[PDB]
């Protein structure tokens, strides 16, 4: 699984630190500040001084399905890879589900994007590598797909790592909560929107649409006006109908290399049959380039936002 | 409204156990001597217009009485606190009733239940009241008798972020006119409910009488929104498993993409009559 040594030694350190903190209850945690809402808050755990992140979601429903949810989520203890956020534990408290996970110093690429304004091509290559590796790990090891890929669920630390949060491990939690929400943007593939059976193909599309947004600093649909692009009020159904019935976004041709332009074009093919899978994407020209490059990520991150 | 303004003689009504929350306050069981259902609302708005329109709707509901519409009894408003008192329905919701193993539906029982609902809706429409929330969970079945609840109620402007959260069961009953206008920060009161939108929701209840399930399996709400508002999803489901031509004719009529081509409830009585 192309598992590097420095990576395997930081996985071991956190797995053995995992049992050091052990099991839990409620009053072990203490608030720090507002990470944001879609709620997750920065937290201090008092048995082990390490600070973790606790996400609370409000679900009053029948306790029988509540117990099914907790037991399905414990599979996250088996999910451990250098490209997926460190998971600590899951418990029910006060009819408020809490997930305790790694704290990521730099937050979400959504936050990154607002402070950074735009993301350079050189570095988008590395995040793209991480996602395809994570998704094959996920599809191969436990046979699941993510179902909710977007910038606010990609997290970065000053340690220079990249990992993804909020992937779809529990089916019950999806049918009982996750489905009911609709935001102001949509990252859903065109074949999911028409309700056919979808696969990780749908996830490839999400990654592609997310990459456009970060590369130009603007949510890409509907496409920016022609003069607006050089310088750099719509209801939700008109958004969805554009995605299904109009051409897909594309990167601007003057600024980015072919390999980048071609990578996203293959991710954004409407027909998931012709869209690249992960095997094809891992051997793509753009991937071979960035994997072999030399970027110091930690430096970029800390000078973008002001950490150390 | 001090509840002494209503034709039902009132000395005292006592709250009982709660029986479910929702976007529109909390509904308790209560004893008027008979049992009743009491919905407690609160008006954030606190604006004279909201209570003026509330007063308008609750006075209109006073004028209603029909064996297929739940009996509206009283309403009192000590602002910001409000309460709506209706007759308590013994028996099971039609929703939980078709989903029972033991239950025996047939080509006849379905048509009878459907004609009951239409008489209730037909009355309500004649008096110019739009339900705005017809669905399987707001119709009650106790032995022979069928009662519609929770009508008119979407017109009010009481307490309910910059996201939206839409249950799947509700979306299935919503006509395309409505879901195209949905968008965060838009209240339910601004949506285009109507008599046609009510007959579309009757379309979904009739499908539920045939198939004892949603016409669309639980899925992401964005998916449902596209499929509902494009009309594609309802056209595809009509393809996928068929029932009977005469049965399906009323379904296709009610779900008609252009709202103006949808039948009235009086007409729907005739169509349901000329059946097996
Ligand atoms: N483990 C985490 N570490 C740091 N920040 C986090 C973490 N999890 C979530 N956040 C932040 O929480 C905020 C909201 O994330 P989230 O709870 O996933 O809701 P959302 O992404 O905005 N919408 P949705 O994905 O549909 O729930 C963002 O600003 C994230 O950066
Ligand atoms: N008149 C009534 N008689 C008996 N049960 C009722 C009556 N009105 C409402 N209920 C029940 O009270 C509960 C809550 O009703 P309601 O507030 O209408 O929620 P809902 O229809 O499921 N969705 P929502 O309208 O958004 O709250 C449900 O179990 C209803 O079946
Ligand atoms: O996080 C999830 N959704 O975010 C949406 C918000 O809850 C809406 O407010 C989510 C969805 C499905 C699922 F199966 C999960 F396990 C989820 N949580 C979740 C899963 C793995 C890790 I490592 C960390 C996590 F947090
Ligand atoms: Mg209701």
């Amino acid at each position: 699984l192309e598992l590097d040594e420095q990576q395997r030694k930081r996985l071991e350190a956190f797995l053995t630190q995992k049992q050091k903190v052990g099991e839990l209850k409620d009053d072990d945690f203490e608030k720090i500040s507002e990470l944001g809402a879609g709620v997750v808050f920065k937290v201090s755990h008092k048995p082990s001084g390490l600070v973790m992140a606790r996400k609370l979601i409000h679900l009053e429903i029948k306790p029988a399905i509540r117990n099914q949810i907790i037991r399905e989520l414990q599979v996250l203890h088996e999910c451990n890879s250098p490209y997926i956020v460190g998971f600590y534990g899951a418990f029910y408290s006060d009819g408020e589900i809490s997930i305790c996970m790694e704290h990521m110093d730099g937050g979400s690429l959504d936050q990154v994007l607002k402070k950074a304004g735009r993301i350079p091509e050189q570095i988008l290559g590395k995040v793209s590598i991480a996602v395809i590796k994570g998704l094959t790990y996920l599809r191969e090891k436990h046979k699941i797909m993510h179902r909710d890929v977007k910038p606010s669920n990609i997290l970065v630390n000053s340690r220079g790592e990249i990992k993804l949060c909020d992937f779809g491990v529990s089916g019950q939690l999806i049918d009982s909560m996750a489905n009911s929400f609709v935001g102001t943007r949509s990252y859903m593939s065109p074949e999911r929107l028409q309700g056919t059976h979808y696969s990780v193909q749908s996830d490839i599309w999400s990654m592609g649409l997310s990459l456009v947004e970060m590369a130009v600093g603007r949510y890409p649909i509907p496409p920016p006006d022609a003069k607006e692009l050089e310088l750099m009020p719509m209801a939700i159904f008109e958004l969805l109908d554009y995605i299904v019935n109009e051409p897909p976004p594309k990167l601007p041709s003057a600024v980015f290399s072919l390999e980048f332009q071609d990578f996203v074009n293959k991710c954004l093919i409407k027909n998931p049959a012709e869209r690249a899978d992960l095997k094809q994407l891992m051997v793509h020209a753009f991937i071979k380039r960035s994997d072999a490059e030399e970027v110091d990520f930690a430096g970029w991150l800390c000078s973008t936002i002001g950490l150390n | 409204v001090y509840l002494q303004e209503w034709d039902i003689p009132f000395e005292q009504v006592e709250l009982g156990e709660p029986i479910g929350q929702g976007r529109w306050g909390r509904v308790h069981r209560g004893r008027w001597h008979g049992e009743v259902a009491i919905r407690l609302l609160e008006m954030d708005g606190h604006n004279q217009d909201h209570l003026k329109l509330f007063k308008k709707e609750v006075m209109n509901y006073r004028q209603t009485r029909h064996e297929n519409v739940v009996l509206f009894m009283g309403a009192c408003m000590n602002p910001p606190h409000l309460a709506i008192i209706t007759s308590f329905c013994k028996g099971r919701t039609l929703h939980s009733f078709v989903r029972d193993p033991k239950t025996s539906l047939d080509i006849n029982k379905t048509r009878q239940i459907a004609q009951e609902i239409i008489k209730g809706m037909g009355y309500l429409h004649a008096k110019g009241i739009v339900h705005k929330d017809l669905k399987s969970k707001n119709v009650f079945y106790d032995n022979g008798k069928v009662v519609i609840t929770d009508f008119g109620l979407f017109g009010i402007s009481g307490v309910v972020e910059n996201q939206l959260k839409l249950s799947h069961d509700w979306l299935c009953y919503l006509a395309p006119e409505i879901v195209r206008e949905m968008t965060p920060g838009k209240d339910e009161d601004q949506l285009p409910f109507s008599k046609a939108a009510d007959v579309y929701a009757f379309g979904t209840v009739w499908y539920e009488l045939q198939a004892r399930d949603w016409p669309l399996k639980n899925q992401a709400a964005e998916a449902s929104i596209w499929q509902i508002g494009s009309g594609e999803g309802m056209k595809r489901v009509l393809t996928s498993v068929s029932l009977g031509k005469e049965v399906s004719e009323i379904l296709s009529a009610c779900w008609a993409f252009d709202l103006q081509e949808r039948p009235s409830f009086s007409l729907l009585m005739d169509m349901l009559e000329k059946l097996p």
